[PDB]
């Protein structure tokens, strides 16, 4: 096979998962896809010279934790946590994702990048202070993106992979 | 020789979303042979509480400040008829009252609904996020008294029936977190013996890492 880094996205419904996911893979933004559907995406990238896969876990369905279910999520070796920066309750709830992966993974010491997304809307209600004392607190990266404008979109998962190569 | 002193509290009325009201119909108008995991949801909602105390301690350090142990208390009292759950959890403001309780449970609120309707118990409730209900298996009424950090004390009030109400409270202050207070049907006063909730607790909470304490009055 190839280098393959395997990628989960999380965060609360309406954040903006499969947007980010959709931009980074296919270069366009949907403004509506099934909330219900999760899948992985496969992308070539080249990252600092090495040509690799990028395996994206766009996490969906509902909300279980079957033995099937953390198996799949165990398999991720790095976590985007998204939150909306109009939305205050997906920015609290960082908090019961980063358990969930701290739990399958056993580790305190996981790959992640918080990531602050829809930062191109004008009704700001979760401040950037905030969401960087958060990744100071955790010790991980913060990324501001919009997924609608792909500003910040291949930083964000860039930031991640590099974030995996290091642990 | 002063002027007789009155308080004011400014009450309003909310509508359920419907379809917390279709479930709260259910929960209240069904016999569920296992509906004594009210309980168990209560504990847990609590726990929920306490647990974004530590959470906003990691980025606001002032919260480490508090002399309050983080803990849920058990009150029963017969003459009231009455259970009284109370946690030093962070509260709730307003805006949570009026969302947390009567719309942004929404989501799992349909989805346990037809969970029940395929055969699935009353006791998955708390897996739809929306174990706050089952209040309402062994509760006529049930009122939340609420104090958040720099807001006020609030009580949210419902017997079902399709709305709810909230107003400022300006009784007993309660400090930082949240006093649950069932009044239970006049069938279902075994959940005020010490030896039943000593037996629903032994057996559903388990792995809640907060004490909890049931004060029982010396009759
Ligand atoms: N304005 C704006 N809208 C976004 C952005 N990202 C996603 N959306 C929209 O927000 C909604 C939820 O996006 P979706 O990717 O389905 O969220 P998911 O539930 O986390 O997968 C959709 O209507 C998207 O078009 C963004 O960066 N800016
Ligand atoms: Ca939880
Ligand atoms: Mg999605």
């Amino acid at each position: 096979g190839m280098t393959e880094y395997k990628l989960v996205v999380v965060g609360a419904c309406g954040v903006g998962k499969s947007a980010l996911t959709i931009q980074l893979i296919q270069n366009h933004f949907v403004d509506e896809y099934d909330p219900t559907i999760e899948d992985s995406y496969r992308k070539q990238v080249v990252i600092d010279g090495e040509t690799s896969l990028l395996d994206i876990l766009d996490t969906a369905g509902q909300e279980e934790y079957s033995a099937m279910r953390d198996q799949y999520m165990r398999t991720g070796e790095g976590f985007l946590l998204v939150f909306a920066i109009n939305n205050t309750k997906s920015f609290e709830d960082i908090h019961h994702y980063r358990e969930q992966i701290k739990r399958v993974k056993d580790s305190e010491d996981v790959p992640m990048v918080l990531v602050g997304n829809k930062s191109d809307l004008p009704s700001r209600t979760v401040d950037t202070k905030q969401a960087q004392d958060l990744a100071r607190s955790y010790g991980i990266p913060f990324i501001e993106t919009s997924a609608k404008t792909r500003q910040g979109v291949d930083d964000a998962f860039y930031t991640l992979v590099r974030e995996i190569r290091k642990h | 020789t002063q002027d007789q002193p009155m308080e004011e509290e400014e009450v309003e009325t909310f509508a359920f979303q419907a379809e917390i009201a279709q479930l709260m119909s259910l929960i209240i108008n069904t016999f569920y042979s296992n509906k004594e995991i009210f309980l168990r949801e209560l504990i847990s909602n609590s726990s929920d509480a306490l647990d974004k105390i530590r959470y906003e301690s990691l980025t606001d350090p002032s919260k480490l400040d508090s002399g309050k142990e983080l803990h849920i208390n058990l009150i029963p009292n017969k003459q009231d008829r009455t259970l009284t759950i109370v946690d030093t959890g962070i509260g709730m403001t307003k805006a949570d009252l009026i969302n947390n309780l009567g719309t942004i449970a929404k989501s799992g609120t349909k989805a346990f609904m037809e969970a029940l309707q395929a055969g699935a118990d009353i006791s998955m409730i708390g897996q739809f996020g929306v174990g706050f209900y089952s209040a309402y298996l062994v509760a006529e009424k049930v009122t939340v008294i609420t104090k958040h950090n720099d807001d006020e004390q609030y009580a949210w009030e419902s017997s079902a029936g399709g709305s709810f109400t909230v107003r400022t409270d300006t009784g007993e202050p309660m400090g930082r977190g949240t006093k649950v207070i069932l009044h239970l049907k006049e069938d279902q006063t075994e959940y005020l013996e010490e030896r039943r909730i000593k037996e629903i607790v032994k057996k559903h909470s388990q792995f809640i890492g907060y004490p909890i304490t049931l004060f029982v009055e010396k009759e």
